[PDB]
RNA sequence: UAGGAAGAGUAGUACUGCCCGUACCGCAAACCGACACAGGUAGAUGAGGAGAGAAUCCUAAGGUGAGCGAGAGAACUCUCG
RNA sequence: GGUAUGAGUAGCGAAAGAAGGGUGAGAAUCCCUUCCACCGAAUAUCUAAGGUUUCCUGAGGAAGGCUCGUCCGCUCAGGGUUAGUCGGGACCUAAGCCGAGGCCGAUAGGCGUAGGCGAUGGACAACAGGUAGAGAUUCCUGUACCAGUGCUAAUUGUUUAAC
RNA sequence: GAGCUGUACGUAAGCGUUGAUCCAGAGAUUUCCGAAUGGGGGAACCCACUAUCUUUAGUCGGAUAGUAUCCUUACGUGAAUACAUAGCGUGAGGAAGGCAGACCCAGGGAACUGAAACAUCUAAGUACCUGGAGGAAGAGAAAGAAAAAUCGAUUUCCUGAGUAGCGGCGAGCGAAACGGAAAGAGCCCAAACCAAGAAGCUUGCUUCUUGGGGUUGUAGGACACUCUAUAUGGAGUUACAAAAGAAAGUUAUAAAUGAAGCGGUCUGGAAAGGCCCGCCAAAGACGGUAACAGCCCGGUAGUUGAAAUGGCUUUCCCUCCAGAGUGGAUCCUGAGUACGGCGGAACACGUGAAAUUCCGUCGGAAUCCGGGAGGACCAUCUCCCAAGGCUAAAUACUCCCUAGUGACCGAUAGUGAACCAGUACCGUGAGGGAAAGGUGAAAAGCACCCCGGAAGGGGAGUGAAACAGUUCCUGAAACCGUGUGCCU
């Protein structure tokens, strides 16, 4: 949260689209059964949510 | 955005018997056009999309003791990519 | 609650008052506590994926907290808890 | 031949929510099922 | 259905038999339909013939 | 025709074409009749022989043997000769 | 609300079954075979309404099924519905409904113009094969059509008027 | 401050003293429907246009914002029609809908019923509909009450009084003032007149706009005169003008700390109980804990506490402000009003001898020497000054919140609803509307064996108990059985 908030604007958009991505491939391979660590998921969630949140502080 | 456009892709003996046939099941947002379908799974998997085909699911209606309700309406899309594309794994 | 898991008490009602053990787990939303060797139940297991051979198995079930005092280690006696300020965090204290 | 035969479009039109919503007295119907708890208006 | 300067218009009582017996009735205002200034612009508006008494303009 | 106008058509070539419905029952045990109810339910198709015929009888394609049975073969009742 | 009595009584809802084989803890009642019998302007095949998962597969047999039940429209899991051309909407209007302003009216509202909505009608381009546990003019193969879009190429206009 | 990932009698993957879960304040996000407002629609759906990006070779796609109607208002344009005006366009504000079935005000307004019938009357201005709505509303600073030789706005309570009265003088309906209390608070306009404009020809006079002035009874004001104030003082957003902010204090919204028995014995499955000893108490509230606890736990009395948000109270800032006396020459002091007739209604008062108040209709004053009331009316006297507005408190109610209380209920009761209830179910729909609580202290929820396909059972075991075995405290009666002492 505090190293998020390091980050610019278009960086932290960068870091999302990455966890967009971590969280479509978590979602894929659960779905094809290939997922120990479903715990991962709600993790990246949240990730995103707060990024998202941080980006909205900024204006 | 395109990876909320396709949820997650649908394994059942019937979407693995036309992974052959260059065809890939996905279970899609509810809102999503077959177009929106096309753009999306060409931004994920860097296939060239053939045709789409889509179909609405309504609920399936389950008790569970005393208290029963529906399961969730799902949109299911299936993809035919090219003969010259790359294949999606699953 | 006054009695947290690692700590030592005293058991001082029930079927097992006068004895003492480490608290190896605690309910607090039951306000039950889990005393090593206190309680001991007698669990008819069949068997499954955990103890694979089944058997009636002798393990502790949970004893309520007002049941236990907690043992000063300094004296090695049972005691109420009072809560002194130290600098930074708060530490129980005996009586 | 008896008295319910069943329409779709002819419930709702008659019955439906917009229906209710279209004349006072209709909603008075959907503050009145709202004021009782209602799953179920219109 | 009113009287746009005094705001005269229905009002409801009884009817009376020599017997009284009652019965709702109205009480109308008499109003008249005429061309007067509201806001200065001439419109047609319901006035009282009690309104129209002397004052105010046609 | 009034209007608007530098792009128009022709040929070839390769692309593009959204949303909703689509299962199943449907003269029925799935619809309307509280029922796996002798009732009701619009329309398209609806073969042959004899026949005017979609009548009738027997059949074709196709469908079905109908969600209690085994005996008995009295009175009586019903449906029949 | 419970439980009697009537009583092991009425009833078990139009109809043709038989044997053999199988399955199974168990079979008049499930599966297969053969013969027999019934409908056949229907008791067949489609389609609309209506229903809304009843469809398919596997497992089950408490309850439901007027008996039985290994079976099921029942219970439990998983599945299953693919369209530019089929039907509806991004087209059209009828009855009717609504209705800016407007007219009328204790209030509420009633009426109604422009304008809308509204099929049971009008317009509108796809066929034959294949395939199958469950969809098919929808998937696949072949061969089309309708409406668009660019891209190449000539052709002809590029302010007196092609279009 | 150590556990946590809701229920609920699961598996999995995880998180946490680098402070999680949890609690409180603030913020962010907040799909679609719904007044629903871009158009449409069978609510939760469909289909756009205008900008501005974005994707593609282009169609085809994506993102963001705007786009309802009316009212008021400004600015533009603008017909018949010449100026105009209607109309049209754009920009500002505002409305819309909901509901606490309560309370309040208003429009409209029954019937059953009572009268032992019934019509006047009653029920009842109730129910209900509709509108306005506010935290309260309504009323309110005398054209009042009275009849001392006096009260001083309104409201509510006690009382007057079931009186006076009204009434097919039937049934019934039924005041008020005085007296006693709660609470108290008073104010601003209109007009003379003054000043400054605009608009008009009334052509130097009238009619509108803004400001000053001014508010009341044998009078007050204007107007003349004089005396002091021109913020020295005073007042204020609850009326009396209206926006603004600060600070400190306090309250609410999380919490913290918090005395004293493991006392000894008895019974017991378990002790908080018995017996015998102590102790704390500004704490002997309540709850829990294996039976009944001031000393076991959460707590309780007492004492501390708030980063944040909101409320209240002071203080400051800020804003705003003229008051006495003396003269009644002249001027002003609410007009289609007050009153009156006719028809109704409200007044306790049913048209009566009917004052008083309101509505419709018509007629219609005086206007300071003037006017109103004192229950027809006149005269005298007394009290008052309408036809304009505002105004807190005492009062009404409770969808809610916080803390509590009950000679209130205890599962057929109490809510319809202790339980996923306005559910299931019934009905086309409005609408109707259930049943259903208890294992144990703890799951220790019956390993294993046996009959059985299972269900179910018998052992074994857990437990104080299983005749507590996942709808499981107790377990009455009807009713159904088995056995047998006496009879048949
Ligand atoms: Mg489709
Ligand atoms: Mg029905
Ligand atoms: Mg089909
Ligand atoms: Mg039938
Ligand atoms: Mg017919
Ligand atoms: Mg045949
Ligand atoms: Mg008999
Ligand atoms: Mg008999
Ligand atoms: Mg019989
Ligand atoms: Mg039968
Ligand atoms: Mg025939
Ligand atoms: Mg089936
Ligand atoms: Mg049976
Ligand atoms: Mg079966
Ligand atoms: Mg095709
Ligand atoms: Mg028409
Ligand atoms: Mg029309
Ligand atoms: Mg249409
Ligand atoms: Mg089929
Ligand atoms: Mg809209
Ligand atoms: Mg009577
Ligand atoms: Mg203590
Ligand atoms: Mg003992
Ligand atoms: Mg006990
Ligand atoms: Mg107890
Ligand atoms: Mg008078
Ligand atoms: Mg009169
Ligand atoms: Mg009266
Ligand atoms: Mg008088
Ligand atoms: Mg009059
Ligand atoms: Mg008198
Ligand atoms: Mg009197
Ligand atoms: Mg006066
Ligand atoms: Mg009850
Ligand atoms: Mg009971
Ligand atoms: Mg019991």
């Amino acid at each position: 949260a505090n190293d998020i908030r390091d980050l610019s604007t278009t960086e932290i958009q960068d870091q999302e689209k990455a966890l967009k991505e971590e969280l479509f491939n978590l979602r894929f391979q659960l779905a094809t059964g290939q997922l120990e660590n479903t715990a991962r998921i709600r993790e990246v969630r949240k990730a995103i949510a707060r990024m998202k949140t941080i980006v909205r502080e900024r204006e | 955005d395109a990876r909320d456009i396709i949820k997650r892709p649908v394994v059942t003996e019937e979407s693995t018997s036309i992974l052959d046939d260059k065809k890939y099941t996905f279970e899609v947002d509810t809102r999503a056009t077959k177009t929106q379908v096309k753009y999306a799974v060409e931004e994920i998997f860097d296939v060239k999309v053939a045709k789409v085909n889509v179909m609405n699911y309504k609920g399936k209606l389950k008790r569970m003791g005393r208290y029963a309700g529906y399961t969730n309406k799902r949109r299911k899309a299936i993809v035919t990519v090219t003969a010259d594309s790359k294949e999606i794994q699953f | 609650m006054h009695v947290k898991k690692g700590d030592k008490v005293k058991v001082i009602t029930g079927k097992d008052k006068g004895k003492s053990g480490k608290v190896l787990a605690a309910f607090p939303k039951k306000d039950r506590v889990l005393i090593e060797g206190i309680n001991m139940v007698k669990k008819h297991t069949k068997p499954s994926n955990v103890n694979p051979q089944g058997g009636i198995l002798n393990v502790e079930a949970p004893i309520h907290v007002s049941n236990v005092m907690l043992l000063d280690p300094k004296t090695g006696e049972p005691t109420r808890v009072g809560y002194e300020v130290k600098g930074d965090k708060k530490v129980r204290v005996a009586k | 031949k008896r008295t319910y035969q069943p329409s779709k479009r002819k419930r709702k039109k008659v019955h439906g929510f917009r229906t209710r919503m279209s004349t006072k007295n209709g909603r008075r119907v959907l503050a009145s099922r709202r004021r009782k708890g209602r799953k179920v208006l219109s | 259905k009113e009287c746009v300067i005094t705001g005269r218009k229905s009002r409801s009582g009884n009817k009376r038999s020599h017997a009284m017996n009652s019965s709702k009735r109205t009480w109308k205002a008499n109003l008249q339909k005429v061309r007067i200034l509201v806001n200065g612009k001439p419109k047609k508006v319901w006035v009282s013939a009690r309104a129209l008494k002397s004052g105010k303009v046609e």
